[PDB]
C-alpha cells in the first residue's frame, strides 16, 4: 500500500503585512519517497525554496520540510503544491494566517 | 541533560528497474540532522563542526568507506537476488540503525529494515529477526544474510561497540548546540469555524528549543481540558512550532487566555488574552 501526503502550511513568525517572515510547508505521512513540492505566490512557483534531506517516521512514512523567506501582504496568496504517485493531480494547500 | 539522547543512520534505497537504483542516507540526533550522504562523491557531509564527535579523522574516513562499500554492495546484491525473491519493480527499502541512552545510563542499540513501507526485519541480540509483515520473503532474507562472513560481524561491531562510544562522544561534542535554550514566541488567531455558532481559537507557539513545551487554554487559573494539541512541526534551524486549539460556542470565547511554559523562560510563562469583537 502507498500512503498519500499530509500537507501543513504555516509561518515561522506571526504574519505582519510588509514584514519579512518564513513560509513553511511540512509534507508527511507519505510512501513511496519520490515527491515534488513547490511553494506558490499568487499561483506562481517560487524559485528559491529550501528543503530538508529525506527522513521518515517510526511507521516508515516519509517527511520533508520546504521553506522560504516571504513578506506577507493583505492581498497576496501563498500555498504549497504537492505531486505524488498517490495523487492524480497536484494537491494545493493555501497558507491562511486565520 | 536536555536535547537529543540517541543517534541513528537511515537509508532509503529506491529500485526503479533492474538496472537503476539510488540510495539516500543521513545521520541524526533524534530528529536533528548532523550528517548528510553525498552520492556524487560516496562520502559524508558533516553538517556541524562537532559532527565527528570524539572520533579521529582516520576512524571517520574508515566508517565513510564502510558505508560507501555497503551502499554500492547493497544495491548490487538486491538487484542480483531480486528475481529469486520475486520482487516487482518499482520497490523501496528503508533501514534505520543506531543507539540511544536511557534512564540509568544503559545504551541500547537497534537496527530495523522495511520493504514497501512495512516492517521487514530487525536485529535483536545480534541476530536477524524477520518481521511477520515481511512474510516468507523476510524469513528467506534472514537465512541468506546470516551466512555472510563479515556482514554479521561488522553489523555487531557497529551496533554494540562503535555506536555507544560514538553517541556519548557526539552528545558531549555538540552540547553547546544540543543543550542550548531558545525562547518561544506566541500569538493568537482564529481557526476554521467547527460549525454554526462555534469558533476555534488557536494559540501558536514558535521558535522554541528544546522540543518539550507546555501550552494550554485557560479561564483564569482553570486549565481548559478541551485544549487540543497539534503535532509538533519543524522550523528550519532546529526550532519547533505548535498549535493549541480550543473549540467554543460564540458567546463563550470571552475570558479565555493561552499560557505557555518552556524550559528557556526561567519560570516566566507567556500569557496571551483572547479579546472578542475583532479587538484581536
Ligand atoms: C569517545 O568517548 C567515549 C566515552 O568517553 C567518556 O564519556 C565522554 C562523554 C567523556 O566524559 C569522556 O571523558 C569519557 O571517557 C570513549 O569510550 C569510553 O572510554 C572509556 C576509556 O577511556 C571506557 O572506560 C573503560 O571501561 C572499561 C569497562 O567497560 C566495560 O564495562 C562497562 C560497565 O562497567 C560497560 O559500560 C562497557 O561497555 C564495557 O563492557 C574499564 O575496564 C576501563 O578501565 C581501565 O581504564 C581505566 C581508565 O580509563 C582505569 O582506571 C582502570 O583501572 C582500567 O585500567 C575503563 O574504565 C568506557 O567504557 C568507554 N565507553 C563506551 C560506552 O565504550 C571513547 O574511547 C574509546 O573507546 C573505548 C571503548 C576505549 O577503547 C578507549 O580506549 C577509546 O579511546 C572515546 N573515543 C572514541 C574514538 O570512541
Ligand atoms: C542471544 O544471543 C546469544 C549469542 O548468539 C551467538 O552470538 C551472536 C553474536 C550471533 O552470532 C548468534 O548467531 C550466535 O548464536 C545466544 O546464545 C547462543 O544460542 C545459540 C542457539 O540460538 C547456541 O547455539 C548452539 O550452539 C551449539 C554449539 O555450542 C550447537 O551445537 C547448536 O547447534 C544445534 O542447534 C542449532 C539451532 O540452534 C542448529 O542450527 C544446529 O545444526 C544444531 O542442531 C547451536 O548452534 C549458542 O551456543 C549460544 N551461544 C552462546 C555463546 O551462548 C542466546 O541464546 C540468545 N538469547 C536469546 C534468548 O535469544
Ligand atoms: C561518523 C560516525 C558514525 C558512527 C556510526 C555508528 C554505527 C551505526 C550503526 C550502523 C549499522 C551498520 C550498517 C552495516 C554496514 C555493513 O555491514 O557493511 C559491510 C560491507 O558491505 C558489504 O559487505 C557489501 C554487501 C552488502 C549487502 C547488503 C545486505 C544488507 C545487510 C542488512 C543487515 C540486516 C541484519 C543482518 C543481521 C545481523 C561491512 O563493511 P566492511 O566489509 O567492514 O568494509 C568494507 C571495506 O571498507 C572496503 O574497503
Ligand atoms: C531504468 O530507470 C531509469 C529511470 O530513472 C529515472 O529516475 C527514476 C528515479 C524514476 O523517476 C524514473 O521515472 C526515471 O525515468 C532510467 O534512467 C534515466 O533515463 C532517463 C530517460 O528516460 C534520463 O533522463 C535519466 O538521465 C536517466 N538516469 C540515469 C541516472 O541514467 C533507465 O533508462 C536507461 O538509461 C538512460 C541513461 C537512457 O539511456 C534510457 O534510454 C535507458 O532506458 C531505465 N532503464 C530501463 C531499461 O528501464
Ligand atoms: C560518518 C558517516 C555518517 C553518515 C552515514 C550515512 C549513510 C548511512 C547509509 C546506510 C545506513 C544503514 C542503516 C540500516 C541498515 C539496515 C538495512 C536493512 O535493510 C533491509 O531490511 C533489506 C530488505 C530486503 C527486502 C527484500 C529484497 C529482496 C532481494 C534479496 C536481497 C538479498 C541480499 C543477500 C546478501
Ligand atoms: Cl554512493
Ligand atoms: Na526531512
Ligand atoms: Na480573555
Amino acid at each position: 500500500i502507498q500512503r498519500t501526503p499530509k500537507i501543513q502550511v504555516y509561518s515561522r513568525h506571526p504574519a505582519e503585512n510588509g514584514k519579512s517572515n518564513f513560509l513553511n510547508c511540512y509534507v508527511s505521512g507519505f510512501h513511496p519517497s519520490d515527491i515534488e513540492v513547490d511553494l506558490l505566490k499568487n499561483g506562481e512557483r517560487i524559485e528559491k525554496v529550501e528543503h530538508s534531506d529525506l527522513s521518515f517516521s517510526k511507521d516508515w512514512s516519509f517527511y520533508l520540510l520546504y521553506y522560504t523567506e516571504f513578506t506577507p501582504t493583505e492581498k497576496d496568496e501563498y500555498a504549497c503544491r504537492v505531486n505524488h504517485v498517490t495523487l492524480s493531480q497536484p494537491k494545493i494547500v493555501k497558507w491562511d494566517r486565520d | 541533560f536536555q536535547g537529543p539522547t540517541s543517534f541513528h543512520v537511515i537509508q532509503t534505497s529506491s529500485f526503479t528497474n533492474s538496472t537503476w537504483a539510488q540510495t539516500q542516507g543521513s545521520g541524526w540526533l533524534d530528529d536533528l540532522q548532523i550528517h548528510g550522504w553525498d552520492s556524487d562523491s560516496g562520502t559524508a557531509i558533516f553538517l556541524k563542526p562537532w559532527s565527528k564527535g570524539n572520533f579521529s579523522d582516520k576512524e571517520v574516513a574508515e566508517l565513510e568507506e564502510i558505508f560507501r562499500v555497503y551502499i554500492f554492495g547493497f544495491a548490487r546484491e538486491v538487484q542480483d537476488f531480486a528475481g529469486d525473491f520475486q520482487m516487482k519493480y518499482p520497490f523501496e527499502i528503508q533501514g534505520i540503525a543506531g543507539c540511544e541512552l536511557h534512564s540509568g545510563g544503559a545504551i541500547v542499540s537497534f537496527l530495523r529494515g522495511a520493504l514497501g513501507g512495512l516492517d521487514f526485519l530487525s536485529v535483536k541480540n545480534a541476530s536477524c529477526v524477520p518481521s511477520p509483515e515481511g512474510g516468507s520473503r523476510a524469513q528467506k532474507f534472514c537465512a541468506l544474510i546470516i551466512q555472510y562472513q563479515g556482514i554479521m560481524e561488522t553489523v555487531r561491531i557497529l551496533l554494540y561497540e562503535t555506536c555507544p562510544r560514538y553517541l556519548l562522544g557526539v552528545l558531549n561534542a555538540g552540547k553547546a548546540d544540543l543543550q542550548r535554550q531558545v525562547k518561544p514566541e506566541a500569538w493568537l488567531s482564529s481557526g476554521p469555524s467547527p460549525g454554526p455558532g462555534r469558533l476555534q481559537l488557536v494559540c501558536h507557539v514558535s521558535g522554541f528549543y528544546p522540543k518539550p513545551v507546555w501550552v494550554m487554554w485557560m479561564r483564569g487559573e482553570q486549565e481548559q481540558q478541551g485544549t487540543q494539541l497539534g503535532d509538533i512541526l519543524p522550523n528550519a534551524n532546529w526550532t519547533w512550532y505548535l498549535r493549541a486549539t480550543l473549540d467554543v460556542a460564540d458567546g463563550e470565547a470571552a475570558g479565555l487566555s493561552c499560557r505557555v511554559k518552556h524550559s528557556s523562560l526561567e519560570g516566566q510563562d507567556i500569557i496571551l488574552y483572547w479579546r472578542g469583537s475583532g479587538l484581536n
